[PDB]
């Protein structure tokens, strides 16, 4: 099979910048190359066919060039809705093969997260488990540190994070962190706190509640 | 408009078979070849094979020759792909396409697992105390398989909504949170999350009550 | 122990008939006479009639001669009463009873069933909605906190309400239903506790409406946390 | 038919007092008279047969006497669990006939109600109706006045009360009052108050909340 490589897997650029995505083949494919866009939604659309030809509805800021083993997709001025993964595909020989893809995200100004903490419901708690949720809303960049404290004791190995895809409009991320405890363990302790470190914060923000008492 | 409508998500057991359908419209079915593509979670696209609807001739990627069987029904403009001898490695999204691959279906999620279906529990996320925005949500916990859909107020509330990607817990069940941020002053507004887990035929409406004392 | 187990509550339409059963145990069915009694809501007891299970002989209050028919099934130790040509005036609780004989001819109704509620109405069955009554601590100097469940818009009677699957009984007040102008019933069930907060205890009301086959568990959120 | 009369329909006495309940017949019944006890829950038990004989399990503080047309049931020292309705029944002639019954309640010391107000849930409110509940807990005597005020305007004809039977332990009553409004009407006004008058209160107690906050 013909190996298709996209040497850059991850890429970020500012709004209005010119972006170029690389695609290389293990042998000459004689311009038989297409480009696809996949949104975070999972929906796929054709951008370019036969190296340089535009598909219906594709704006002219998208263009493609290359020959032999090496090809390029260019986005002349980056709009927010260009957030996607871009895939090349050869049809020189069967089987058709795709590149590993290049994920494109936007550089914006730094934005501090709004932080919220949520105690477990009694409805959950009566069944023997407690989920405590810390929410970081609409921040940039993605890098963020969440630390759980229970009576000021740092927790480890009992939380999981989930992060949204970059928003198509404001180009921010949101993050949830869930601390899971037994009912018994939950009812030993009093103060529940998530501490957030992020670039947009001058110093770490703590949100906390006390479990009654 | 050209359109390819694929069948819904499916949980199936290892060693068994599954059949995915692709209902076309907006063009003459018999005039275009149909190709199928695989995408494993977090991975690239793989060409499975193609079928010529008019006669029924097929060509397969050698990697899928003992895996996939493609058929068509000309009377209903529908293409089918059957995957046999299923393993966990066959868990993926599968796309039908029209031949470049100029139009794509929305994808079908196949989960291969011997584990049973389980509907979610839905708990409220309400803050403890009574800024320009407050936050609330629903925790959708302990379901299998993917996916769940979450809406707010029967779809009338979309502004400020973040439904996080599910994470697989160590229990082997999925969990996610859906949160809303809304104007801090909310007095006249109620907030109800609508959770649908089709695999288990579960529909849950949970109104999130404020802790206002 | 002597026991008379009556059939569950029944909604039936005017002009129709209904059959109530009375399943006995703890004694020999054919050795004791059985009597039936009517009690309208807020009213006194009325004798309907009696039946001799061994042969099936009956005597009726003349007021119920065009109303009631009593039978027995000896194989299942069960007495039956059928009420025909139903009207709203037949809406009542009906009791089966055992008659004991003492001297020559001293008679009394020594054991009673728990009663069967018959509602005669053209209206349809409707299951309740269950809403929380959420505890707000109004002052710091509160010696008791209170929460509950509102069980609204059901028909017919009755509903049963328990707390924490029956494990919580102290401090519970389940009020009598009131008929709303809509023709549907509503009641509240409340719990009060000595204000030591609530402890590690949660509060779930269990609502059962047999006529509609509705069972609802509703956890009432305490909201016993604060950020500050 | 023989008319059986219990001239006293309602009776209250202190714990430890001696209570006598009367039963008269429209003609002589020659001692063919039984007594029954009905608890608030609706369960019925035989107390006395043939004027004076005790049924199994009936404590000896119960006794019965009489002849001809006039009969008496006596409770020698009143316990709290004697709260019930008592019925006489003749079997001199068919049909068997019962007296109208005598309800027995306990005299205790005056006890002020604890008052609580509950706003409507959002879960109810979204469906277009608002129920506001005022609770009066564990008071004596039964007589009590609840007035609803909405922005200090006395409400009329839009509430319903319910009162528990006397508690078998502490001999108190409780009362609920429900004010019912449309969602629209509810959302016109701000301050919701129930005002309680009772003998154990030095002056009327008002509990209130403001809607929104």
């Amino acid at each position: 099979d013909i190996q298709m490589t996209q040497t850059t897997s991850s890429l970020s650029a500012s709004l209005g910048d010119r972006v170029t995505i690389t695609c290389s083949a293990s042998q000459g494919i004689n311009n038989y190359l297409n480009w696809y866009q996949q949104k975070p939604d999972g929906t796929v659309k054709l951008l370019i066919y036969y190296t340089s030809s535009l598909h219906s509805g594709v704006p002219s800021r998208f263009s493609g060039s290359g020959s032999g083993t090496d090809y390029s997709l260019t986005i002349s001025n980056l709009e927010p809705e260009d957030i996607a993964t871009y895939y090349c595909q050869q049809y020189s020989n069967l089987p058709y093969t795709f590149g590993g893809g290049t994920k494109l995200e936007i550089k914006r100004t730094v934005a501090a997260p709004s932080v919220f903490i949520f105690p477990p419901s009694d409805e959950q708690l009566k069944s023997g488990t407690a989920s405590v949720v810390c929410l970081l809303n609409n921040f940039y960049p993605r890098e963020a540190k969440v630390q759980w404290k229970v009576d000021n004791a740092l927790q480890s190995g009992n939380s999981q994070e989930s992060v949204t895809e970059q928003d198509s409009k404001d180009s921010t991320y949101s993050l949830s962190s869930t601390l899971t405890l037994s009912k018994a363990d939950y009812e030993k302790h009093k103060v529940y706190a998530c501490e957030v470190t992020h670039q947009g914060l001058s110093s770490p923000v703590t949100k906390s509640f006390n479990r009654g008492e | 408009e050209v359109q390819l409508q694929q069948s819904g998500p499916d949980l199936v057991k290892p060693g068994a078979s599954v059949k995915i359908s692709c209902k076309t419209s907006g063009y003459t079915f018999t005039e275009y070849i149909m190709h199928w593509v695989k995408q494993s979670h977090g991975k690239s696209l793989e060409w499975i094979g193609g079928i010529i609807p008019n006669n029924g001739g097929t060509s397969y990627n050698q990697k899928f020759k003992d895996k996939a069987t493609m058929t068509v029904d000309k009377s209903s403009s529908t293409g089918y792909m059957e995957l046999r001898s299923l393993t966990s490695e066959d868990s993926a999204v599968y796309y039908c396409t029209r031949r470049a691959l100029d139009y794509w279906g929305q994808g079908t999620l196949v989960t291969v697992s011997s584990a049973s279906t389980k509907g979610p529990s839905v708990f409220p996320l309400a803050p403890c105390s009574r800024e320009s925005t407050a936050a609330l949500g629903c925790l959708v916990k302990d379901y299998f398989p993917e996916p769940v859909t979450v809406s707010w107020n029967s779809g009338a509330l979309t502004s400020g909504v973040h439904t996080f990607p599910a994470v697989l817990q160590s229990s082997g069940l999925y969990s996610l949170s859906s949160v809303v941020t809304v104007p801090s002053s909310f007095g006249t507004q109620t907030y109800t999350c609508n959770v649908d887990h089709k695999p288990s035929n579960t529909k849950v409406d949970k109104t999130v009550e404020r802790c206002s004392c």
